[PDB]
């Protein structure tokens, strides 16, 4: 029981990462569109 | 004759005035065609 819990612990640590990997790794592509369209801002900040 | 000299000199003299009026004028439109434009694109910089 005490491997059982031992187990458990660990699922639940690599169970919590996981999630945090997919949170962090989508924070990063919506950046990644984000610093795009304001690159078209300086676009037209030169037009001006 | 003298009279008539000064009278149509005088007739000269503001035609002259009238082609600057009109040549400035002129100028104020060309500004203000790139104001609009300048203008123009600050509004496509807003509405992006």
């Amino acid at each position: 029981v005490s491997s059982v819990i031992q187990f458990g612990n660990s699922l639940q640590s690599v169970l919590e990462r996981q999630d945090n990997e997919a949170m962090t790794l989508l924070f990063q592509q919506q950046q990644q569109k984000v610093l795009q369209h304001t690159k078209d801002i300086q676009n037209n900040n030169i037009q001006v | 004759r003298a009279n008539i000299n000064d009278i149509k000199a005088n007739y000269d003299r503001r035609e002259q005035e009238w082609t600057l009026q009109k040549n400035q004028a002129d100028k104020d439109a060309e500004q203000l065609a790139h104001q609009y434009t300048s203008v123009q694109e600050q509004l496509n910089m807003a509405q992006k």
